[PDB]
């Protein structure tokens, strides 16, 4: 975040897209949830129909509790790609911060089997199965989850 | 067991049961 | 003699089929022809020839980049264009243009509506195919 | 020929006991 | 050459081999520091780099 | 005759049969189910020998040539967790978890390497 402040322009700073996806996941990793939603919405302002990684805005969206918002980005997203693996786990990450939550193990389920290589769908459905008060499906989907990814 | 119902009934539903027993986040 | 070397890469072929392709490639060259052997002869500004449909007035506004009697010569043209130039219309009864012209846009009408969603619902059609 | 398919060892689970076993007093030693 | 080394760090990415995968990224990169795709590859296999050294020379 | 000798509890003479058989096949067909078994074998041999840097390199050498393999993950987490590799060890047991989640002792070497992992 020094060097963003200090070696990247105003002008480059706030008119790239990756480096806002970029900025807004450090500042995630820092815990700092009100400074990253509203570079996120720069990002959506530059393009709406972009996929990459909504996974992180769809993190955060589910903390901020901000139900429209999610909605009118899962409509997009899908609307663009409906095979991309990150559409279907904001949709999912959706259906869990509505209340239930079966449907959205099922969806996180197809999200995976999209692309067996996407780790994060894999540990949000780890996180999500304690939710189910379920600890060896729970247990089984994080060892799978990290399995994907080694650094997670 | 549920040997009668009122007004002289037949058969009998069971709309809620449950059974207890003693003993900031992150996503 | 007539040469079937290229009907069948077998070098021999069973003298029945030999007249049966002789008579059947002489007719229809004469169809396309006629409005004799295949072996002697084959052959016979803006440059589109033809389009299905398009008549030759229909090409020059190409090429510019663009009152019983009368409907009678709607009900023709009408058959000319869809028909590609059939020569059976002229042997059809005048009564018996009516009704199939009728039917022509009734059914070229429903061409135009097949060739012109909640985000709960509309997610269950990826899931379940 | 139909050749029979080779073989293969396998690791038995007599030995992986006895190694975290021994890794288990080897972490105690120190 | 640029783009032979990459593309033989990703396969052998794909096989899941890292350290000949790292060293042969790190030659991609060094012959075109513009390649920016096998600094990806380096920094999600975290492999160690001397940037300053290849970048300005 | 490798395999018998490995059975015998005789590694010794195991161990240059499965040498030979793989020198034998080393210069022709790499696939085909064959060159798969002898490594397989031979790295099983080695890791029963007690040396483990060649047991560890074949090892290598056949899950490159075949990655849908449970066994072969399960025993580089052993190799790996024989030596003091621990970050190998734990992505290689993730890996076999992922394989067959339904594993009985890959559980016990995952607590093992992770409480190792962690007292270290």
């Amino acid at each position: 975040i020094r060097l963003f402040e200090s070696q990247i322009p105003s002008h480059i700073k706030d008119t790239m897209p990756w480096c806002l996806v970029q900025l807004g996941k450090l500042h995630f990793e820092i815990i700092n949830y009100d400074m990253s939603l509203k570079y996120f919405n720069r990002l959506k302002d530059l393009q709406p129909a972009r996929v990459k990684d909504m996974e992180i805005f769809s993190t955060l969206l589910w903390h901020l509790h901000d139900k429209v918002k999610s909605s009118n980005l899962a409509n997009g997203l899908m609307d663009t790609m409906p095979n991309k693996p990150e559409t279907w786990c904001c949709i999912g990450n959706l259906l869990s911060l509505q209340k239930d939550h079966d449907a959205a193990i099922k969806a996180f389920e197809k999200a995976t089997q999209l692309d067996p290589n996407f780790a994060y769908a894999y540990t949000l459905q780890g996180h999500e199965h304690s939710s189910n008060d379920s600890s060896d499906s729970a247990k089984t989907c994080y060892r799978k989850a990290l399995a994907c990814d080694p650094q997670h | 067991l549920f040997p009668v119902n009122h007004e002289n009934g037949k058969d009998t539903h069971l709309r809620g049961i449950r059974l207890y027993v003693p003993s900031a986040i992150l996503r | 003699q007539y040469d079937y070397s290229p009907f069948c890469e077998r070098n021999t072929l069973r003298e029945s089929r030999i007249d049966s392709f002789l008579k059947a490639e002489r007719a229809a060259h004469c169809l396309v022809f006629h409005k004799y052997r295949p072996d002697i002869d084959i052959m016979c500004s803006m440059l589109l020839e033809s389009v299905p449909g398009c008549n030759k007035e229909d090409l020059e506004r190409l090429s510019r980049r663009e009152r019983l009697d009368d409907i009678i010569n709607h009900e023709t043209n009408a058959l000319k264009s869809f028909w590609n130039d059939s020569g059976l219309v002229n042997s059809l009864q005048s009564h018996h243009l009516h009704e199939e012209y009728l039917l022509l846009q009734e059914e070229l009408k429903n061409v135009y509506k097949i060739k012109c969603e909640s985000l709960r619902d509309k997610c269950r059609r990826h899931y379940s195919n | 020929m139909i050749r029979r398919a080779p073989t293969t060892l396998q690791l038995s689970h007599d030995d992986v006991t006895s190694l975290i076993d021994d890794l288990n007093e080897q972490k105690l030693k120190q | 050459l640029a783009t032979l080394n990459c593309l033989l760090g990703n396969l052998y990415m794909k096989l899941d081999h890292s350290k000949e995968g790292a060293f042969y990224h790190s030659e991609a990169l060094a012959i075109n520091p513009y390649l920016w795709e096998s600094y990806e590859a380096i920094c999600k296999m975290r492999a160690t780099v001397d940037l300053k050294r290849v970048f300005f020379d | 005759m490798g395999v018998m000798y490995f059975k015998k509890n005789e590694f010794v003479k195991a161990k240059k049969y499965l040498k030979k058989a793989l020198e034998v096949v080393k210069d022709l067909d790499p696939s085909s189910r064959t060159t798969i078994s002898i490594q397989l074998n031979l790295g099983h041999t080695y890791r029963k020998l007690n040396e483990n840097e060649i047991a560890i390199k074949c090892f290598r050498c056949v899950l490159e040539k075949n990655d849908k393999n449970s066994e072969i993950h399960c025993s580089l987490g052993y190799l790996y967790l024989k030596t003091k590799k621990l970050q190998k060890a734990i992505d290689h047991l993730h890996k076999s978890l992922y394989l067959k989640p339904n594993n009985s002792s890959a559980t016990a070497l995952l607590k093992n390497a992770l409480e190792l992992n962690v007292t270290l």
